[PDB]
RNA sequence: GCUUGAGUCUCGUAGAGGGGGGUAGAAUUCCAGGUGUAGCGGUGAAAUGCGUAGAGAUCUGGAGGAAUACCGGUGGCGAAGGCGGCCCCCUGGACGAAGACUGACGCUCAGGUGCGAAAGCGUGGGGAGCAAACAGGAUUAGAUACCCUGGUAGUCCACGCCGUAAACGAUGUCGACUUGGAGGUUGUGCCCUUGAGGCGUGGCUUCCGGAGCUAACGCGUUAAGUCGACCGCCUGGGGAGUACGGCCGCAAGGUUAAAACUCAAAUGAAUUGACGGGGGCCCGCACAAGCGGUGGAGCAUGUGGUUUAAUUCGAUGCAACGCG
């Protein structure tokens, strides 16, 4: 807004596993306000996960997010006539659940017969650089490096951290 | 500032150009009066010695001769 | 509903930004207290820089 | 004296600008937040790790501590 | 191939496009690279990115005439200019001088009459 | 574009929504692309007023023409919602 | 413009110098011959320089700060 | 008769004042040659265009035309129009110091005569760059336009014509008088030039303001203040600076200049709003970042239409349409 760096709360983190960022994956496929469905979804998929992938399950799921994650992310101005896209640089916060979600639409389309099924194949995938979270992060870092010549004024993160 | 054509009882020549490289920038240009606060009849006289030295090749029209 | 943003400081200096890239060679529209006038002039003589580096 | 989501700026020492990122902060890379782990205003362990001549950029730490 | 050891490194910076030179002291070519050549297009040609990627374009397909040291001419006023000669301190060359050789007319001929 | 005519007092005849319709479809072929048309004309013992809502891409945009004989209305509406769109149109060029 | 000093160089000195004059000359002279249109800007801009210097003279009273 | 008005002479002073001649440097274009190769150019984006027949770039040489960066100064000169490289020849005016001289020789001026930007016209040259007309590409609903690529008259010179301009300070000329300040430029006098110093004195000029004036805006010793001499011009808006006739012009057209008709207004300045594809600042689920919808389907409910004997009446942009 114009207004108000907010007073922003925390969340929870997840029970069975000591995470937060697992608690926000939880809040990204809970759909139609219901939680419960969602952990069973997510815990019945980094179960699977482990078994087909042999190791741990948190190392298993932050390890298949560290190939979704960007760093270069475009931002669609217009200037006069023109409407050019103009690369900006991830914000480590918005980083890793502008992953997520990519992530759970890819788990949404894909269709297998269950979501835990869906969600541990496109979370293997990932793991392995062959799904469809991974060609969506390769369409944004060719686009943002693509149209990479733009550096510019001042409506777009300033100095630096 | 101080007019050194003033200070002196001079009517510029164009042939001192150790006083007219003074009023010469690098690249060949007439330095303003409001630079050098020269005086403006000393400032006419100035600049028809610049041009004349020039046409004499006494000092350059520009940098890239 | 909450309080402004970086305030004044840091807006100041990107209202001198933008005024200074879209022409204004005034530098004549700031503001008048000392800790916002200091870089809205500041990103004024930031923003010529950008506009040499430009069409 | 201002944590940035990516750091906590620690800025003692006589106008020594930007200081220590998020990776290191404990034994947790990604998820830490430094805002929920150390403090606002607060005098802390920090130690140098990198000082870079040009661009003008110290880059403190905080994990050289005693947990591992 | 010829073997030169140092060479001048005319810039031509307008504002649609940069175009970068390389040439020896004697002033015959020996490789150029352009900002519309190097991938970017129409709008994009006008940025100086683009003459950074030319810059860096021509400094190699000079290689292999062996250029250690050159001068910098620059023509033109234009969003390259600056951007194109970090591209040659950081593309391995030793910079002898640089000059300004933007036309400057003693106004002579009219120029055109362009915009409303 | 569909155009939807209502009539408060004034009884729409079939003659009356033939030249509307006509005059509204040659508006809108002369000047942008419009999704949808309400017309409304009101018979106040005097004043024969007219007004018109055009949903277009940019938004709404409406008029009002008041005349002797509804006709005129109608006519002065027109023009009116003419004027309007060349500012639209070219307020979404603007290149 | 010409610059060629050790090795600490090459780079503000002559964005300096060739910024002013060169980006002065030529932004100008790149089109608009006008021959009415400097007479018109000088007396604009020379009017604001005697409005300006007036006013800030006569604007240096107070400003309840 | 007289010397104060006017004019002449002796010294200088500054100045893009005018006419003629000559010459210099940068740049643009072209031509010839070299190196070199895949683009150039252009725009808000593009295409038309140029380029593998070697373009664009870079270097060497040559040709030709035009304008004179910096100095450049709300600086200078000229009656006005206007006049900017540098040098020569011929020539006009202004200014000041000290004297001498003539003795009212003065001011204005209808008619007349002269000068008069640009465009244009005639004759002969010249033609770089730019550029009406024109072609093409775009843009647009259309685009005989703005934008782009080209491009002929013209822009230049010599000799004639035209005689108009927002030819403007929208302020006729000449003269006198009437508080100040800050500057510019150009002379000159005195004194400690002893130091770019101080005190006066003339001319031209820029801004701000005093009384006074003005409808106000504003003008304000360079008046739009107080007066005097002479001239030009105005008498509601449209018709109309048009028609007819005269005079001038090669023509375009210029000058002089109506009337019928028609309206009760037209106008100037200032005010309060409103408005702007004017500006500055702040804010809003306004945009951006997201989540879920509507529009496709069936059904419910309301409305328009159509129907009917009646389909009761009202609510209709937002702010009517699961509304009374």
């Amino acid at each position: 807004p114009r207004r108000r760096v907010i007073g922003q709360r925390k969340i929870l983190p997840d029970p069975k596993f000591g995470s937060e960022l697992l608690a926000k994956f939880v809040n990204i496929l809970m759909v139609d306000g219901k939680k419960s469905t969602a952990e069973s979804i997510v815990y019945s998929a980094l179960e699977t996960l482990a078994q087909r992938s042999g190791k741990s399950e948190l190392e298993a799921f932050e390890v298949a997010l560290e190939n979704v994650r960007p760093t270069v992310e475009v931002k669609s101005r217009r200037v006069g006539g023109s409407t050019y896209q103009v690369p900006v640089e991830v914000r480590p916060v918005r980083r890793n659940a502008l992953a997520m979600r990519w992530i759970v639409e890819a788990a949404r389309k894909r269709g297998d017969k269950s979501m835990a099924l869906r969600l541990a194949n496109e979370l293997s995938d990932a793991a392995e650089n062959k799904g469809t979270a991974v060609k969506k992060r390769e369409d944004v870092h060719r686009m943002a490096e693509a149209n990479k010549a733009f550096a510019h004024y001042a409506w777009l993160s300033l100095r630096s951290a | 500032f101080c007019r050194f054509t003033a200070e002196g009882v001079q009517e510029i020549d164009y042939k001192d150009i150790a006083t007219l490289k003074n009023y010469i920038t690098e690249s060949g240009k007439i330095v303003p009066s409001r630079i050098t606060g020269t005086r403006a009849k000393y400032q006419r006289q100035l600049a028809r010695a610049i041009k004349r030295a020039r046409y004499l090749s006494l000092l350059p029209y520009t940098d890239r001769h | 509903m909450k309080r402004q943003k970086r305030d004044r400081l840091e807006r100041a200096h990107q209202r001198g930004y933008q005024a200074g890239i879209a022409g204004r060679s005034k530098e004549m529209c700031p503001y008048q207290t000392l800790n916002q006038r200091s870089q809205w002039l500041g990103g004024w003589r930031e923003a010529m820089a950008d506009r040499v580096v430009m069409a | 004296s201002i944590t940035d989501f990516g750091i906590f700026i620690g800025l003692d020492g006589g106008i020594d600008g930007l200081v220590h990122l998020s990776d290191i902060s404990w034994n947790v890379a990604g998820e830490e937040a430094v805002r929920e782990y150390k403090k606002g205003d607060e005098i802390a362990a920090v130690v140098l790790q990198v000082d870079a001549e040009r661009e003008r950029i110290s880059l403190g730490v905080k994990q050289l501590a005693e947990d591992p | 191939r010829k073997q030169v050891s140092d060479g001048v490194a005319h810039i031509h910076a307008s504002f649609n496009n940069t175009i970068v030179t390389i040439t020896d002291r004697q002033g015959n070519a020996l490789g150029w690279a352009t900002a519309g050549g190097s991938g970017f297009r129409g709008s994009r040609k006008s940025t100086p990115f683009a003459a950074q990627v030319a810059a860096e374009r021509c400094a190699d397909a000079v290689k292999e005439y062996g250029i250690k040291n050159l001068e910098v001419m620059v023509k033109g006023p234009g969003p390259g200019r600056e951007s194109t000669i970090r591209a040659l301190n950081a593309a391995g060359f030793r910079i002898t001088n640089i000059t300004d050789v933007t036309p400057i007319p003693h106004n002579g001929c009219r120029p055109p009459k362009k915009r409303r | 574009m569909q155009l939807n005519i209502t009539g408060n007092n004034v009884e729409i005849t079939e003659a009356l929504r033939e030249f509307v319709t006509a005059k509204f479809a040659k508006l809108e072929q002369y000047f942008d692309r419009i999704n949808q048309v309400y017309v409304v004309l009101k018979v106040e013992k005097v004043t024969h007023t007219s007004d018109a809502t055009l949903h277009v891409d940019g938004g709404e945009l409406h008029a009002s023409a008041e005349g002797q004989d509804m006709y005129a209305a109608i006519d002065g509406l027109i023009d009116k919602l003419a004027r309007q769109l060349t500012k639209h149109k070219d307020k979404l060029k603007q290149h | 413009i010409k610059v060629r000093e050790n090795e600490p160089f090459d780079v503000a000195l002559r964005r300096f110098k060739r910024s002013c004059e060169k980006a002065g000359v030529l932004a100008e002279v790149r089109r608009r011959e006008f021959y009415e249109k400097p007479t018109t800007e000088r007396k604009r801009a020379k009017a604001s320089a005697v409005k300006r210097h007036a006013k800030k003279l006569a604007r240096e009273n107070a400003r309840r700060t």
